[PDB]
């Protein structure tokens, strides 16, 4: 797997996908560990069996304190970090997976509040340049489900609005005249 | 020229292109194609000795580089040691070697170099990472991201080191003209010119042995003259050639050789002895395609130029341009390159100079931290003798004490 | 050659020479040479290989006979312009051939007599002009001669480029500095070392590029024809490509040897192009020159302790010319208004002393415009360095607090030990580096002013709130 | 354009969004550096002209031009500017919007001559300028315009009625042609 | 820089240097210090690489500190003018025509004595970095070589050391001043002008410093400025000096 080749590389990660569901936790953390360094690969369908394999261990490892051994453990957390470092993945369409894929209403809540307490989770010293607008996205995509958000802002048009005369010369007009 | 020494530096057990003096050693020969500078060795007595004297080591090339060969009369003894490879074909090599019973296997693939009948390269894969051996190749730009074995994945493979050939890698040679462009040139002169009389002939003089059949078969599928030849039993396994060439003399268009045919045709006289048919003398004009000459013009020049009366030249190479030559580098991007052949004018560190800023050498590293040590200045020259007056100044600071301990 | 070099050293010490013979043999050369290079206009691919020595056989027969005929002096003459304009075509061996037959002739017309000097005058005219002609320089390679636009049956071998004016800059820093070339042509003939050796080649040289550069200034016609500054287009495109590659051609020649022969020209060509420019205000041409000139004045102190008379003469023409281009520019734009400034950070400290005031806001216009146009920068730190080092300080005192905060834009374009204790033309660098070290070089006294209390209550709007309250009030809808 | 569609139909003399838009197109037209931001914004002087007058009764326009005195107000103080890029553009605005104000017939007769006094001392002015700038051109241009208007509506200028006092004229109850 | 000897900073720098960490914050707030240590050890190629990334990381900072933090950028920009003299002084020991004649040197201390910090703005570090740097680069200097240069070496630091002394006379430091002066009383007695400018700088001292006292201290320290300043044995100088 260490060798530099995509077609090499991509079937060893399929090779890896498939015998995964079959492996103990042990040798499951010890053929991850060179796994994880494919998030750094050129080659954009190698990433893609690499967050496949990742987003599968997620979720076939969520349980925190059942099956506590140490090492499903530190698989879940090597798993969760390198699938949060795929949240600034150079190509757009595996981000928008990646995203996808944490957008999710198991992993993360429908509630505003609620997913703005859990967004603090996603956070990691490696993405922290694009952190902010990765919460700003996982926050405004709530809007879209919401029956105000196809109406439109304002009722009436300003074909039969009023124009608004500021006539009255308030503590404004002496700042306005003193501007120009 | 090849200043190529048949010995790659990650596979020093296999020789490419030369069997001359530390090749006899080798565990297997390879064979680029069938020009006598890529051939240096092949016919000596020291390996026609050794290959009496073992059964494992054998010529690989390609099936017309084979063709080629064996026609020959004075390298009929590798008939039975020549394996001839399809192109696009990745084959298993056995490394044997003769004395001890060791072995080691390694991966050639031979790529189309579209330079003469059978000329390929040859993509070596094994222990020591890839290499590539492009000898006397020829690719327009935009190519090298075509070529589907240089591909792994849709991106370039891992290349090490390639051996590329660099006969027109100088700023001289900038941009050759494509093949077709000088075939079309040819052609329209050569109709112009025969379709006057049927005793207007053109002569072809081609220096090399092979890389001008295109021009033969693409002109006699034009113009439906065949070329005359002096031997033409070398391409009797390929049709598609040997039905446009013939040995007849009562041929318009000829591409016959000779060392003292220069004479002969100022003397209006083809290379063959016949000067006339019929008694009704032959109006000879000469087209020399070649490269060398157009590399050395000193203003705006055409394809086709006319030196003479009755002579032409063609702007006609079976090798990169520097141009072409500078971007296959560029996006093959290997680690290193060395050049298999240094041009006339050009030298060896120039050549290495231009090809060093297209390898992948993109690793640069900070200065070793250089120490400080036992300066250089042991005893305070710089004290003072603290001879004062204590008056005229106020009270010295007393000496600070910190006693804290942490 | 050989037949030329055998009568030579025959005729030489015999003292058998006879004019019935020697005009026929120029004749014949003269003939042959025309018929070969001038009337065959045809592919020469060798003839310009072996003009050289047809162009030195020509001059030592021409030492020879003394009465020249009239007649066959255009043919040499023009003979001599097409050998200059076949320059480029050579190898850096065949360019030397080339200068030493040029300077052989030039030799063999400079000891006959005035009527053969005024041929060395009209060649060197001929050429310059022939030189003058070729295409402009583009910022990058035309379109023509681009990247990947090769015609179809075109081949790009050898010198396939069309030329230009930095082609014949080589041969004419040679025709220049032809001190060894000369002795290597009178030690080779015997006849040579015999006529008058004109070691002051070089100088007649100078001087005759420069009346000649003169003579092509005053025959051209700028005159532009047709928001305003958009529908203006030159009257000749031809006179307009030629006096951009004629001031090229000057900033590439003029400061050869040390402007050493360019002191007595200064008050003439700075008066002529003061003309110009003053008659056609709209040109920047005029102001390139005009900066050439007065740096190669400086370079030879010409302005130093002037407060001849025509060094007087030339210091109060510059000086009231400096104000007037000051004035006058407050509405010219990129191309014009950088040779303005160009020029007027170009002159000497000698004129900026008398007031500073009327040049500080073309150092600020310089400064301000050096963030995108570096070499506006450049000169702008130059000028700076200058009025530094040179001008007094109490006169520069007053000034700094208006010109040093204009290079704040520079400095204005990540770890530290708070950080990874936790852990456990030239670019644009280089003029940022030059202000540094601009700011270093000047003391603590005066690299204050770079960071003034106006300059800072002028950066601090951009931070007020534009206003006080809010009012675009939107409910995001969950 | 709808931005100036939208606020030109104010009914109070200065109001504060319309100052605003009026003075930023006016800041615009005279920058000395770009000339496509000039050229739009004499067409956008030529809208606010023309949206002005479209949106308002010709019964109440007579009683009181609310925005045309406020823009002619305006290019009186840049057409007397010492600067020469104001005049240019105070002349090029005018040059944009004589064909619009020349097809009300009370804004003629209350704003002609005072633009026309103001357009002379304008070229007066610029008299110091150089012929490269085109301040002289574009301020003949106005006032050859200014002269077609007089000359097709001659017949109601020679009346004695109460126009507008142009500048440096002694106080009268009345203006006409003669004056 | 002084002229002691202690092994404590280079060997700390030693096995600081060799270490990821240590090296990287020392290659970025200290490189001035490491060029100096350097130009200390006969080292002008490292002294300059040094130089070079100080000047990079001085520009790395103020690029980077807000407009509005006027005094930061006054702080940071206060050692432009000590960073800029030592890149000099590294290019002219490099060259070798400097070393023949004394006139490239006589031009650099006309340059140096020429380019003092603000006598009133600047504050006494910026100062003693300077005068600390040009005394250390003329000792090695006149380590080189050896009116000749070495007199014209001690004129120029003795001037350097008084305008000091001025500056920190006009900045109410006077403990620094007086500290100053007694360093430069041993070598003011060796020549005659400079006794005399020695006295008036001490007189200058005390006559400032007699200013916030009380009347019956004012008195006991201007008392001491009487003797030095009627004293009879340069009185022969005062009688050639009308200044
Ligand atoms: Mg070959
Ligand atoms: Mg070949
Ligand atoms: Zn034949």
């Amino acid at each position: 797997m260490r060798h530099r080749d995509d077609e090499r590389q991509k079937v060893c990660l399929d090779i890896i996908y498939k015998m995964m569901p079959k492996l103990k936790p042990v040798e499951l953390r010890e053929l991850l560990n060179p796994v994880v360094e494919f998030v750094s690969h050129p080659s954009t369908t190698c990433r893609e069996q690499m967050y496949n394999i990742l987003m599968w261990i997620h979720d076939n490892y969520r349980d925190p304190e059942s099956e506590t051994d140490n090492d499903s453990q530190e698989i879940f957390k090597l798993a969760k970090d390198v699938l949060i470092q795929g949240l600034i993945d150079e190509n757009p369409g595996l981000q928008l997976i990646i995203r996808n894929f944490w957008s999710h209403e198991t992993r993360l809540p429908s509630n505003t509040l609620d997913r703005l307490l859990a967004l603090n989770s996603l956070y990691s010293p490696k993405i922290e340049v694009h952190f902010l607008s990765l919460a700003t996205n996982f926050l405004l995509e709530m809007t879209s489900m919401s029956p105000d958000y196809p109406n439109p802002m304002f009722e009436h048009p300003l074909s039969e609005c009023e124009f608004q005369e500021y006539t009255i010369d308030s503590d404004w007009r002496f700042r306005s005249t003193v501007l120009t | 020229m090849s200043s190529f020494e048949g010995q790659m530096a990650e596979y020093p057990t296999i020789s490419i292109d030369r069997f001359d003096r530390e090749n006899l050693r080798a565990r297997a020969y390879f064979l680029s194609h069938c020009h006598k500078d890529h051939m240096k060795g092949l016919r000596a007595p020291t390996l026609k000795r050794r290959l009496e004297c073992s059964l494992k080591v054998y010529l690989y090339c390609s099936p017309v580089t084979k063709e080629l060969l064996l026609t020959s009369p004075k390298y009929r003894f590798w008939k039975k040691r020549i394996i001839s490879i399809e192109i696009e074909t990745p084959t298993q090599i056995s490394l044997v070697d003769e004395a001890s019973g060791e072995k080691e296997e390694i991966v050639v693939t031979l790529l189309p170099a579209g330079h003469c009948p059978g000329s390929v390269m040859f993509l070596f894969q094994g222990n020591n990472g890839t290499v590539l051996y492009t000898g006397d190749f020829r690719l327009a730009q935009g190519e090298a991201a075509r070529m589907e074995l240089l591909h792994s994945g849709g991106r370039v493979k891992d290349i090490q080191s390639v051996y590329l050939d660099t006969t027109f890698c100088d700023p001289r040679f900038y941009q050759i003209p494509s093949r077709e462009e000088c075939l079309s040139g040819v052609l329209e002169l050569v109709r112009s010119w025969i379709t006057r009389s049927p005793y207007h002939v053109v002569w072809l003089n081609c220096k090399a042995a092979y890389g001008y059949e295109y021009l033969f078969t693409n002109l006699s599928e034009e113009l439906g003259v065949q070329v005359h030849v002096n031997k033409l039993d070398m391409f009797r396994n390929m049709p598609e050639i040997l039905h446009h060439l013939t040995t007849d003399r009562n041929t318009q268009i000829h591409a016959c050789r000779h060392p003292k045919a220069e004479e002969y045709f100022q003397w209006s006289k083809l290379p063959c002895g016949i000067t006339s048919r019929n008694r009704i003398p032959l109006h000879i004009i000469s087209i020399k395609p070649s490269t060398m000459w157009f590399g050395e013009r000193s203003r705006k020049t055409n394809v086709i130029v006319r030196t003479g009366e009755s002579s032409y030249r063609a702007c006609f190479s079976f090798h990169s341009s520097y141009s072409e030559i500078k971007d296959f580098l560029s996006y093959l991007c290997p680690v290193n390159a060395y050049p298999n052949v240094i041009p006339v004018g050009t030298t060896m560190d120039k050549v290495v100079e231009i090809l060093k800023p297209l390898c992948r050498s993109s690793q640069s590293t900070e200065p070793k931290y250089k120490p400080l040590g036992k300066l250089k200045r042991a005893r305070t020259v710089h004290r003072d003798s603290e001879e004062e007056d204590d008056y005229l100044f106020d009270d010295p600071l007393p000496i600070p004490l910190r006693h804290k301990v942490p | 050659s050989i037949a030329i070099r055998g009568y030579g050293l025959f005729a030489g010490p015999c003292k058998v020479i006879n004019a019935k013979d020697v005009d026929f043999m120029y004749v014949e050369l003269i003939q042959r040479c025309k018929q070969m290079f001038l009337t065959q206009t045809d592919t020469g691919d060798d003839r310009v290989y072996q003009m050289p020595s047809f162009l030195q056989s020509v001059a030592s027969v021409l030492l020879y006979l003394d009465t020249v005929p009239e007649v066959y002096t255009p043919v040499l003459e023009h003979l001599v312009v097409m050998q200059i304009d076949s320059f480029p075509q050579y190898s850096p061996k065949m360019q030397l051939v080339c200068c030493r037959a040029i300077v052989k002739v030039f030799l063999a017309l400079a000891a006959k007599g005035p009527v053969l000097r005024n041929c060395i005058s009209t060649v060197v005219h001929q050429g310059l002009i022939r030189i003058c002609s070729k295409p402009v320089v583009l910022p990058k390679g035309p379109e023509s001669e681009s990247e990947d636009h090769r015609a179809s049956g075109e081949v790009r071998t050898g010198k396939w480029k069309v030329p230009t004016y930095k082609d014949y800059v080589d041969l004419f820093r040679h025709l220049l500095s032809s001190d060894q070339m000369m002795d290597s042509i009178l030690a080779d003939e015997a006849f040579f070392s015999v006529n008058s050796s004109s070691e002051s080649l070089n100088h007649l040289l100078y001087d005759e590029f420069v009346k000649s550069v003169l003579k092509i200034v005053e025959k051209l016609d700028l005159t532009l024809e047709i928001d305003p500054a958009a529908n203006l287009h030159p009257a000749k495109p031809k006179d307009f490509s030629a006096f951009i590659n004629l001031v090229e051609f000057c900033r590439e020649i003029l400061p050869e040897k040390q402007a050493e022969f360019f002191e007595p020209w200064v008050y003439s060509f700075s008066y002529e192009l003061i003309l110009q420019s003053t008659r056609l205000p709209l040109i920047s041409g005029f102001y390139k020159l005009l900066s050439i000139t007065v740096r190669n004045a400086k370079k030879i102190k010409y302005f130093e302790g002037v407060s001849d008379p025509e060094k007087y003469s030339c210091f109060a023409l510059f000086v009231k010319f400096g104000k007037e281009v000051a004035v006058k520019m407050k509405q010219y734009k990129d191309e014009l208004l950088a040779s303005c400034l160009t020029f007027l950070l170009s002159l000497p400290h000698n004129i900026i002393e008398l007031d500073v005031r009327a040049y500080v806001p073309a150092l600020q216009m310089a400064f301000k415009l050096g963030l995108s146009y570096t070499p506006l920068a450049e000169v702008g730190l130059n000028a700076l360095e200058e009025w530094s080092i040179y001008i007094d300080r109490h006169v520069m005192q007053p000034y700094y607090k208006d010109i040093l905060p204009c290079l704040d834009g520079y400095l204005k374009t990540n770890w530290e030990v708070s950080a990874l204790s936790r852990a456990a033309a030239i670019s644009l660098e280089e003029i940022r580096i030059r202000v540094v070290q601009m700011l270093g070089s000047l003391g603590g006294q005066i690299n204050k002013n770079l960071l003034t209390v106006t300059s800072s209550d002028e950066m601090m709007k951009s931070y007020v709130a534009w206003d006080r309250e809010k009012r675009l009030s939107f409910a995001v809808p969950f | 354009m709808q931005l100036i569609h939208w606020f030109t139909n104010n009914k109070k003399f200065e109001s504060q969004d319309t100052v605003a838009l009026l003075e930023a197109i006016l800041d615009g037209i005279v920058d000395p550096v770009d000339s496509t931001l000039r050229d739009f914004c004499g067409r956008c002087i030529r809208e606010f002209l023309k949206w002005s007058i479209k949106q308002i009764t010709p019964q109440q326009q007579e009683k009181s031009p609310v925005n045309t005195k406020s823009l002619f107000k305006r290019l009186y103080s840049l057409a007397l500017h010492p600067n020469a890029f104001k005049r240019l553009g105070a002349s090029l605005a005018f040059n944009n919007i004589y064909r619009e104000f020349r097809e009300e017939e009370s804004l003629v007769e209350q704003f002609v001559f005072e633009a026309l006094v103001i357009y002379m001392e304008s070229l007066a002015l610029a008299h110091a300028d150089e012929k490269s700038l085109g301040t002289i051109q574009q301020c003949c241009d106005a006032i050859d315009h200014l002269c077609r208007i007089i000359e097709k509506k001659h017949v109601s200028l020679n009346k004695a009625k109460k126009r507008r006092l142009p500048r440096g004229f002694p106080p009268s109850a009345s203006l006409c042609l003669l004056d | 820089l002084q002229g002691e000897a202690d092994q404590s900073l280079l060997t700390f720098i030693d096995k600081a240097m060799h270490g990821e960490l240590q090296k990287a914050i020392l290659e970025l707030h200290y490189s001035q210090e490491l060029s100096l240590l350097y130009l200390l050890q006969d080292d002008v190629d490292r002294a300059k690489y040094y130089i070079q990334n100080g000047i990079q990381s001085f520009m790395q900072n103020y690029s980077s500190i807000d407009v509005l933090l006027h005094q930061s950028r006054l702080t940071k920009l206060q050692s432009v003018q000590a960073l800029t003299e030592i890149q000099e002084f590294i290019s002219f020991i490099s060259k070798q025509g400097n070393l023949s004649s004394q006139v490239p040197l006589k031009r650099l201390l006309n340059t140096w004595t020429n380019r003092y910090p603000d006598a009133k703005m600047d504050p006494m570090n910026i100062w003693d970095d300077i005068i600390t740097n040009r005394c250390f680069f003329l000792s090695k200097i006149e380590e080189k070589l050896t009116e000749d240069i070495s007199s014209l070496i001690r004129s120029c630091k003795f001037s350097m050391k008084m305008k000091m002394i001025d500056s920190a006379r006009k900045q109410n430091n006077f403990s620094l001043a007086m500290k100053l002066l007694k360093e430069l009383h041993k070598e003011s007695k060796t020549r005659d002008d400079w006794l005399v400018s020695w006295v008036q700088s001490y007189c200058r001292l005390s006559h400032c410093r007699s200013r916030s006292q009380g009347c019956s201290e004012q008195v006991l320290t201007v008392l001491k400025t009487v003797s030095l300043l009627d004293e009879n044995n340069v009185s022969s100088y005062l009688s050639k000096n009308i200044l």
